């Protein structure tokens, strides 16, 4: 629901104790936290790799944190495709590789 | 968790939502829990379980529940989805009321489809999933049985029970393993392995000092206990092995429940006579580390799973990855499968697909051979192929530059070509493995290749022929044997196809052999075929697919009588790696291991395993 | 058609019926239309039947029911021993089911063969039909591409080929020249010229298949006689007492403003009308050969109507019409209209 | 001005006929009452229409009244009615409702007088009505209460519908309309015997013999006489059964041992006993027979398991030969479920020679279904399950056991009466393992297989082998809690297996309730007691001998996951689709070939090869259905000729039939994979010479077209499929002459023996529902094209069975699915119509359907099966035929001569010249 994630996007507001020293930084961290320790909960053992995995991607695809990639990189990334053309390989290399 | 979630989030009309998995109940840990924050004796809080007829009463409670303040647990909540629709209107109804303070509604289910997503949603989800492990897997199985059942239980009984235990605990880690393990899902469950008990218990209490019967035992575990599951009847054989390997006279006697172990230095051993207590610590330590070894499966089939399992979690976190990047300058689809429309049309696609009149004009029709009807079948196949990619192909890159109509099966194509998936349509025609899209093309395109050396001297059957690029290669198998029925004296049906693996490399210009048939492109999982030895042997722990040499290819009559050969292994091929009922028949090769191991390493045949060189 | 008339008349001698293929524009109906009015009253009895894709197997029947006199016994045919004809037109276009077969089609062919109908009123009589012919008129790239090969093997195939500069020029080039003699003396020369050019902006147009073909949003823009027939139409609508006299500049105007009127309206993109319009420019300079580059032959501003002419108190006059003029006569029309 | 007919019945006026004015006083309703409200002017005038609107209303819930009150009121009644012995059961009720019914015969007679029934109902009419109701209802349920007593005292009425049940209590005294019944309960049994009583008005009690659903008579010892209570006389016969099949059994058992050295032969005394009986007392003396050759290894003779598979296998033979003999149908299966049986007995010893296991109590013998008759003087019986009937519990004479896996329960000694035995194969015996593990651990057995596999009939003739009743119940998510309560209630009350089909597509609400009462009988199966507790009407007789088999299809669409506690009760066990060989060999076995076994190996093998390396066509069928059709044809040539070996005559047919379906692409390779298979043997092409005489005189007499070599051969070819086959496809391309073939083949007939009308039309052409033909607005039915037909050609038409030998209604539309569904009934062996007014017809022998289609794409595989198909190659006919008809111009001079059609266009006189020009 959109409802209960507001209530919970609220609380994680609620539980920081900084007083204005540095709460905008702490606040972003402590909503990180959790938003992810709820939803990792809902998720099964597989897929809590898979959510915390787009999480990041997500932070560097808006760049929230400072990361070093290029988009086309990132693409490539998530899918590889398989070019043919040279068949010289290397003997313990895979040729799928 | 369960304690603190409770407390800390989700006081008042949020319910609590439990995903249970098999073997695992959420009432036994909320209760504990539920007794520490406040007094529940079991009549403030009712623990309802959601039967029929009982819908009536948990309406009742629940009502209750919101104007006295204490919290309800409801249990198998998927088993009545016409109630979900019902309770969530009631929900709805207490969220804008707003009954008593301290109130809340836990709800325990298995994972199902059906149920309703206005619930799923309001309610905070928490999954309980049981730590995954052979020894994890293992102490479970001997937790589900009763303590003071087992303790009156004689150490002859209760020894191999043990070993019945491992055995259904070894099967679930198969499970795990796609192809190379099981090659299907099957269900497996507590009840039963306690059914198999139940029945080995009995055999025990009638044979007393006789010697008890594992031949009658055995047949029973493989064919009744563990054949219920498995329709394929590949994966029962394999199922045998490991049950074959665990029941055997010495059993009784301290022996390795792992298969072979030669140099292997695990020393896992059933445990001897002592106290029931004594068991599950000797079972604790010796397990101690998880290997695929353990199972009887090679290092590299575990390298592969980490593979299988990487390869998952990207495909799912393409799904997931959102916005595509939210443009601005990668190339969108439709220009992806313009692209690739490009090099289609770069390539004489319209050349290469083949006019059947021309072809059967050629043969003379009195001179006509098996291969030949073979070859004309698949090329015809092959044609409505190459004409069906050719024609949505055409049809979506007129749609692309061209003002017309969008069909929404051409849009899924687009889709499908961005992703570098296989169309649906496509992948329905031809062959059934899996590939890229770029791989299928340059696969494809060898296949054409193979057809093209046909059309130019048809009669003329090549020296090595590739059974790896055929439309059916069992319809090829049945024409080598049909051309041998006509040259020798007896009935095709009793003829059984039989492979020999040849030392001579492609190089070797002797074609057409009198009873023979040369083969290349088979490629070896599980193992790896010695050239100099002419034989089986165990896999190069780093080197996952081993390919196999020139195979010749005999048919000879079928024995009068069933023979097992120690030296003789037989081993399934497959179309694909997936091996999911793309069996197409049983090829022969010479081990000086016995055969047990290589059924029990799931050894088989693929035919396109991208380890095909050029 | 002189040689596919004679097909006819030797087809329609013998009881084996004809069926037309081609396009929407070749004109095979109106050579069939032609010969059932030739054709004598006594000898040959003729009827027209429309299919609109709605057109079930019982209605055929209730046509084929009234067409058909009541002989004596179960057998129906027309007394005095005349043959009856039944024309059918857009054979194919009846709706097709999800098995690829009509069921419209298929009760003919039980006619063809067996020569007995089942009445849904009084299913039991067997209501034998005797001394009938059919002829097909089938359009292709139309409803069902193809009707069933048992129907198509009773009928004898005949195509209308699509239009020909030697075809086109011999048809229109003869109802001009009728046409424009009356007019005047001069400018009969100027009417082929217009068949030349009318012709080489339809076929530039067919050239161009990329730009203009049948689509799925191009249902309409298929290029048929139709349009050059209401073009030649419009042109015989000029009377002569108005256009008397040099016809070099006046002709060319009017025939280019009723072309483009009957072509723009069929193009739905604006880019599709420039291609038009170059291609019609090329057309008019080649057959007229000389011609004043100070005034466009062809005009955005340029109009023509014989409503203006009623105004002025002009009777059956079809002349160009300026902007200011249309302006005042339209206003004035609406305060009588309100 | 309205109105309703009272139709008396006998002896109450009636309100019959209320819905066609109901349906237009709903209409009134509809529009009128709208109208005056949303109108304007309407609204001015209101006044009017709302008070019409409102005697509208009321007319209807008066009208609803009756229908509701009739309807249950003639149900109710008719329970009282003839009921003397229901009547004393329940005096308040009876009298009460008698009330009632004299009260509504008045009302009725009123209001035949009355106008408008509404008007007359009024609202004090109404309620009286209700009231009226709601004390017949109260009479229901006090029925109700009554059938469920009944319902506990047989386990046989809960299985019957509760029409029915209620018609059997009614009808008490009148014992035959009872047994009629009987065949609803029971497998076999389908009614009994009796003697002519002594006045001729009252209906016979005693029973002499018991008759089957194939008419199979057994005959009762002494006389069988029906006592009082319908519950009580019934479950006294349902003993009486048992007892009968149990006496025979003893006399068959000392008979077996005597004909074994005796002269009288084996297949003559299978004869002389019962299907159920003979079958049982072959395995007997089967396994006794093989315990005899065990005890003999022990003692070191080789050939003792060498000569019981030799003499397993003359038996066999000695059996084969005799259903190749001219037999009756009854005697056949008889004869063949033993064949049945006899070829696994034969393949199990032939599996014990080849692996060597020459020690009794190995798994391989203690695996297989073994049936002992022994007296055991230490008896364990008592232990296993309880002793139910007197036999059991004597222990003085011989009683039939059946052991299998360490599970060993009596035969029970149900009678099912000469229905067809599965074809025994090495998963069935596996199968047969679970079944039995599951019981003796006292648990379910559900078996999972896809569609076709046939799971539910293995069930069941495992059941029967045991000779336990079977009862096979089908769910359509219409089953309650209630209703399913019942048939557990009724199941354990009796010793009876039940087979639930379709049992996957069932709520996963009533499905937890099924777990929760599965769970409690199984619960009591453990514990063994004689007496449970259900959880409503606890109080029920439960019996150890009762089993619950359940069968799930993964495949179904709009399947539901069991819950995993109901998962944990039922035993799965994998079912797959039973080998081609086994059957094929078994329908081989059935026609009489000694070698059976070794040409049904090779002649599935062709099949599977063929499908493969020929071209995938559709008219092509090669599934099971066509391989029985192929072998029935071959069986009656084996018949014909039994002294020509077995794989040349094989050899013949296979070819001969198959030849006409496959096209000249697929003859050239279809001929050499034959070749394969027998290469040293060589094929005569077999030809009727009288019939290829008749037709090639008769198609240049007056056909006037040119007997080509291979046309005549293709009319032939037709003419043998009509005599086999019933219904048969006369496929082909767009442009032959498929319509002169079968035109030909009728003026053949004419000159052969008499006149063969014969009906044209286009099924197509026609709409579907109009051909059938389907009722009006108006309450009337008017006859169908395709069912008017099927009226005149029986009788009262030119197409009358009177004069003519062969009729056949030829069709030429393109086939459909939605189309032929309605024709579905036909198109299988059974000779019956379906029609929407359920009219019964039955289509004669002499009866043949042709259907003329260019493609069988539209029509489904299953559709091809049903029929006999035959494929003419355009190319084998040709074009030539015509011209040279058209040079000689007989075939034109033909039609002119002998037609209707007068006003035909003369065609000019061809010179000798210009013919030898033109041609
Ligand atoms: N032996 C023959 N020689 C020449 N012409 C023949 C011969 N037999 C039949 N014909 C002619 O060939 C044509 C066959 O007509 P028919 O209706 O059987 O064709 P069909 O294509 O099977 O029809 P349908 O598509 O309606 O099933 C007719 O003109 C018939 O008279
Ligand atoms: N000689 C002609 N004079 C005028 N119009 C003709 C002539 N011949 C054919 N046509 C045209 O033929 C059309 C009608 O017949 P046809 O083109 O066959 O119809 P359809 O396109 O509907 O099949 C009209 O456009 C008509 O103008
Ligand atoms: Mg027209
Ligand atoms: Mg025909």
């Amino acid at each position: 629901s959109l409802e209960s994630f507001i209530t919970f996007f609220f609380k994680a507001i609620n539980r920081t104790t900084v007083r204005d020293e540095n709460r905008i930084p702490t606040l972003i961290l402590n909503i990180r936290q959790t938003i992810y320790q709820w939803i990792s909960r809902g998720l099964f053992e597989k897929h809590k790799l898979i959510f915390l995995t787009l999480i990041v991607f997500r932070l560097m695809q808006k760049k929230i944190i400072d990361v070093a990639y290029e988009v086309a990189e990132m693409d490539f990334l998530i899918k590889c495709p398989a070019r043919p053309g040279v068949e010289n390989t290397l003997d313990w290399l895979p040729n799928i590789s | 968790i369960l304690e603190s979630v409770i407390n800390e989030d989700s006081e008042s009309t949020i319910p609590i939502f439990f995903i249970l998995s098999p073997g695992s109940d959420p009432v036994k840990e909320v209760e504990k829990i539920a007794k520490k924050k406040r007094i529940e004796p079991g009549k403030n809080f009712f623990n309802i379980a959601l039967g029929q007829g009982q819908d009536e009463i948990a309406r009742r409670r629940i009502e209750e529940g919101n104007k006295e303040g204490h919290w309800v647990m409801l249990q198998n909540i998927h088993l009545m989805p016409t109630w979900l629709i019902e309770l969530e209107k009631i929900l709805d109804s207490y969220s804008g009321e707003a009954g008593n303070s301290e109130f809340r509604l836990f709800l325990s289910a298995e994972p199902s489809t059906g149920i309703p997503i206005g619930i799923l949603d309001r309610s905070i989800k928490l999954t309980n999933e049981p730590p995954a492990g052979l020894k994890a897997n293992m102490k479970r199985a001997w937790t589900y049985f009763s303590k003071e059942e087992i303790e009156d239980k004689d150490p002859k009984i209760k020894s191999i029970l043990f070993a019945l235990c491992f055995f259904h605990s070894t099967l679930i880690e198969r499970r795990r393993f796609g192809p190379k393990g099981w090659n299907m899902s099957y269900p497996f469950n507590m009840g039963d392995l306690r059914d198999s008990y139940l029945v080995m218990n009995r055999y025990m209490e009638q044979n007393q000092g006789g010697k008890v019967p594992f031949n009658d035992l055995i047949y029973i575990f493989g064919e009744i206990m563990y054949g219920g599951h498995i329709v394929d009847d590949w994966d029962r054989r394999l199922c045998n092995s490991y049950l074959f390997n665990t029941m055997h006279e010495q059993l009784f006697d301290e022996l390795e429940l792992f298969p072979y172990i030669e140099g292997k230095g695990l020393s896992f051993k059933v445990p001897g006579q002592n106290p029931y207590e004594k068991y599950i610590e000797h079972i604790e330590t010796s397990l101690k580390q998880e290997t695929p070894l353990a199972y009887g499966l090679h290092p590299n089939a575990e390298i592969g799973f980490r593979t299988d399992q990487c390869k998952t979690l990207f495909n799912t976190l393409l799904e997931l990855m959102p916005k595509e990047q939210s443009r601005d300058i990668k190339s969108s689809n439709e220009m992806a499968s313009d692209l690739i429309k490009q090099l289609l049309e770069d390539s004489e696609l319209k050349n290469k697909i083949f006019n059947m009149e021309e072809i059967k004009n050629k043969i003379d029709a009195e001179n006509k051979g098996p291969y030949q009807n073979v070859f004309l079948q698949e090329i015809e196949y092959m044609n409505a192929l190459l004409s069906e990619i050719v024609k949505d192909l055409e049809e979506i890159g007129q749609g692309l530059s061209g003002l017309l109509t969008v069909s929404e099966n051409m849009e899924m194509i687009i889709e499908s070509i961005a992703l570098s998936r296989v169309p649906a349509s496509w992948q329905k025609l031809a062959y059934p493995s899996k590939r890229g899209l770029q791989s299928w093309l340059a696969n494809l395109f060898q296949r054409i290749e193979q057809l093209n050396i046909f059309r130019d001297d048809p009669y003329s059957i090549p020296r090595v022929v590739m059974i790896s690029r055929f439309f059916n290669p069992q319809s090829f198998l049945t024409a080598i044997m049909q051309v041998i029925s006509r040259a020798k004296a007896y009935e095709l049906n009793k003829l059984y196809i039989q492979t020999e693996i040849t030392k001579r490399s492609i190089e070797e210009i002797e074609g057409a052999a009198k009873e023979g048939a040369y083969v290349y492109g088979f490629i070896l999982e599980g193992a790896r075929w010695d050239y100099q030895l002419g034989q089986l042997e165990e896999s190069k722990p780093k080197e996952m697919f081993s390919v196999l040499p020139v195979t010749y290819c005999k048919a000879i009559p079928l024995p009068p009588e069933g023979k097992e050969d120690k030296s003789l292994y037989q081993c399934p091929v497959y179309k694909t790696e997936d091996r999911g009922n793309t069996y197409v028949f049983t090829a022969q090769l010479k081990t000086r291991f016995p055969p047990r191991k290589w059924i029990l390493a799931g050894v088989a045949i693929i035919m396109d395993v991208e380890g095909v060189s050029d | 058609t002189t040689r596919l008339r004679y097909m006819i008349d030797i087809h329609l001698q013998r009881r084996k019926p004809i069926l037309f293929i081609g396009s929407a524009g070749t004109g095979k109906t109106a050579v069939v239309r032609d010969y059932l009015n030739s054709t004598r009253p006594e000898q040959v009895s003729h009827k027209t039947i429309n299919f609109s894709s709605f057109t079930d197997s019982l209605a055929l029947q209730k046509n084929i029911e009234s067409m058909v006199e009541k002989k004596n016994g179960r057998n129906y045919g027309s007394a005095t021993n005349k043959v009856l004809i039944c024309f059918i037109d857009d054979f194919n276009m009846p709706y097709v089911d999800k098995y690829g077969t009509q069921s419209p089609i298929q009760l003919l062919r039980l006619i063809l063969d067996y020569g007995s109908i089942f009445n849904r009123e009084q299913l039991e009589e067997r209501k034998f039909l005797q001394d009938l012919l059919f002829f097909g008129c089938l359009n292709q790239k139309s409803g069902s591409f193809t009707v069933d090969l048992r129907l198509q093997r009773n009928f004898s195939v005949f195509s209308m080929y699509t239009p020909s500069s030697d075809v086109i020029k011999t048809i229109f080039g003869s109802i001009l020249n009728a046409h424009l003699s009356t007019i005047d003396d001069k400018a009969q020369k100027m009417a082929f010229k217009l068949v030349e050019a009318t012709y080489f902006t339809f076929d530039k147009i067919l050239k161009n298949t990329t730009a203009f073909a049948p689509s799925a949003k191009r249902f309409h823009y298929q290029f048929n006689f139709r349009e050059l027939a209401r073009v030649c139409e419009g042109i015989c609508r000029t009377t002569p007492g108005q256009y008397s006299g040099g016809d070099q500049g006046k002709l060319v105007r009017l025939w280019a403003h009723e072309m483009k009127r009957t072509f723009e309206d069929r193009f739905i993109a604006n880019e599709h009308v420039e291609f038009f319009r170059r291609y019609l420019t090329e057309a008019i300079s080649k057959c007229i050969g000389e011609f004043p580059e100070t005034e466009n032959p062809i005009a955005e501003p340029l109009i023509f109507t014989g409503f203006v002419a009623a105004h002025q108190g002009l009777d059956q006059q079809y002349t160009q019409c300026t902007i200011p003029v249309l302006k005042r006569v339209l206003d004035d029309k609406l305060e009588e209209y309100n | 001005k309205q109105v309703f007919e009272f139709t008396e019945y006998k002896e109450t006026k009636t309100f019959a006929s209320l819905d066609n004015m109901m349906e237009v006083l709903d209409q009134h309703s509809l529009d009128l009452m709208g109208m005056k409200s949303q109108g304007k002017y309407v609204e001015f005038f209101y006044d009017r229409v709302e008070d019409w609107r409102e005697k509208l209303g009321r007319v209807d819930v008066v009208v609803n009244e009756w229908l509701k009150v009739q309807k249950n009121w003639k149900i109710l009644y008719n329970i009282f009615l003839l009921s003397e012995d229901i009547r004393m059961q329940l005096p308040e009720d009876t009298k009460v409702f008698e009330g009632v019914d004299k009260e509504f015969k008045d009302m009725m007679s009123e209001v035949s007088a009355n106008p408008s029934v509404v008007e007359a109902c009024t609202i004090e009419r109404r309620d009286v009505l209700v009231g009226w109701s709601q004390a017949i209802k109260k009479c229901e349920k006090a029925l109700n209460d009554y059938l469920e007593q009944k319902k506990k005292s047989f386990p046989r009425f809960y299985f019957l519908s509760n029409q029915s049940l209620l018609t059997i209590l009614s009808n008490g005294q009148n014992a035959p309309k009872v047994c009629e019944y009987l065949g609803d309960c029971f497998d076999g049994l389908k009614t009994l015997t009796f003697e002519p009583p002594a006045n001729p008005a009252e209906t016979s009690k005693v029973g002499i013999g018991m008759i089957s659903k194939d008419d199979e008579k057994v005959p009762f010892s002494s006389k069988f006489i029906c006592e009082g209570a319908v519950e009580h006389w019934l479950l006294n016969l349902e003993f009486r059964m048992r007892e009968t099949l149990q006496e025979i059994l003893e006399g068959a058992k000392n008979t077996a041992d005597l004909w074994d050295s005796g002269d009288k032969p084996r297949e003559e005394w299978v004869e002389g006993y019962n299907a159920q009986i003979a079958l049982l007392t072959t395995t007997i003396v089967w396994t006794e027979d093989v315990g005899r050759a065990f005890e003999d290894l022990a003692g070191g003779s080789e050939t003792a398991m060498k000569e019981c598979q030799k003499l397993i296998e003359v038996r066999l033979e000695n059996l084969i030969k005799k259903v190749r003999g001219d037999l009756h149908i009854l005697e056949r299966w008889k004869i063949i479920n033993i064949i049945t049986i006899d070829v696994h007995s034969r393949d199990v010893v032939e599996k014990f020679v080849i692996q060597k296991v020459s020690e009794a109590e190995s798994f391989a013998w203690l695996s297989q279904l073994k049936f002992y008759w022994e007296n055991k003087p230490d008896s364990d019986m008592h232990l296993r399950q309880t002793l139910r009937f007197p036999w059991e519990k004597d222990k003085n004479k011989n009683k039939c056991i059946i052991r299998i896996v360490d599970w060993f329960r009596f035969y029970s000694y149900e009678y099912i009466g000469n229905a067809i035995r599965l074809v025994i194969t090495p998963l069935t015996d596996r199968c047969y393992i679970t079944l039995t593990q599951a019981l003796n651990l006292t648990m379910g057995g559900a078996p999972a297989g896809p569609a076709g596999t046939g799971k539910t009939e293995t069930t069941k003739d495992l059941g029967r082998a045991i000779g336990i009743p079977v009862m096979v119940f089908n769910c359509s998510d219409q089953m309650n809690k209630d209703s399913m309560a019942q048939i557990f209630m009724g199941l354990s009350q009796s010793g009876a297996w039940g087979c639930f089909d379709e049992f996957n597509r069932i709520s996963i609400e009533v499905l937890s309730v099924v777990s929760t009462q599965v769970k409690c009988v199984l619960d009591a199966l453990k514990e063994k007691k004689t007496k449970f507790s259900f959880v409503e009407e606890g109080e029920i007789q439960l019996q150890d001998t009762v089993g619950f088999f359940i069968t799930m299809n993964p495949g179904y669409a709009g399947r539901t996951e069991l819950p995993e506690n109901l998962k944990a009760l039922f035993r799965s066990c994998a079912m797959v689709v039973p080998d081609l060989a086994l059957i094929c060999e078994n329908m081989l076995m059935s026609e009489g070939f000694t070698m059976a076994r070794v040409l049904s190996r090779k002649f599935v093998s062709l099949y599977m090869l063929s499908r493969e390396l020929l071209s995938k066509q559709k008219h092509y069928d090669w599934g099971l259905r066509a391989v029985k059709s192929v072998l029935r044809q071959a069986g009656k040539l084996k018949r014909g000729d039994p002294d020509m070996p077995e794989d040349p005559l094989l050899m013949r047919a296979l070819r001969d039939f198959n030849m006409p379906k496959i096209v000249t692409d697929d003859k050239v390779i279809f001929r050499r994979l034959i070749g394969d298979l027998f290469p040293k043997l060589d094929p005569p092409t077999k030809q009727n010479p009288e019939l290829k005489k008749i037709v090639q005189d008769t198609t240049k007499k007056d056909m006037g077209l040119v007997a080509e070599e291979l046309f005549v051969t293709k009319v032939v070819q037709l003419a043998e499929i009509l005599e086999v086959r019933h219904c048969c496809f006369v496929i082909g391309p767009p442009g032959s002459g498929k319509t002169c073939v079968w035109k030909t083949l009728i003026k053949s007939y004419i000159n052969s023996g008499e006149d063969a009308e014969y009906d044209t039309l286009n099924p197509k052409a026609v709409t579907s529902d109009e051909l059938f033909g389907a009722y009006t607005k108006t309450k009337e039915w008017k006859n169908g094209v395709i069912a008017v037909i099927m009226k005149n050609q029986v009788k009262n038409e030119e197409k009358y069975k009177a004069t003519h030998m062969h009729k056949w209604s030829v069709l030429d539309g393109d086939i459909d699915p939605e189309w032929i569904e309605s024709l579905n009934t036909v198109m299988d062996d059974n000779k019956v119509l379906t029609l929407v007014s359920n009219d019964r017809i039955f289509l004669t022998p002499q009866m043949r359907l042709i259907f003329e289609i260019s493609n069988l794409r539209n029509a489904t595989p299953a559709t091809v099966s049903r029929a006999g198909v035959l494929f003419i190659n355009e190319t084998d006919i040709g074009w030539m035929p015509y011209m040279n008809s058209w040079l000689e111009r007989s075939q034109i001079n033909i039609l002119k001569q002998q037609k209707e059609m007068a006003n035909m266009p003369e065609y000019p006189v061809i010179d000798d010249v210009a013919k030898s020009v033109f041609y």
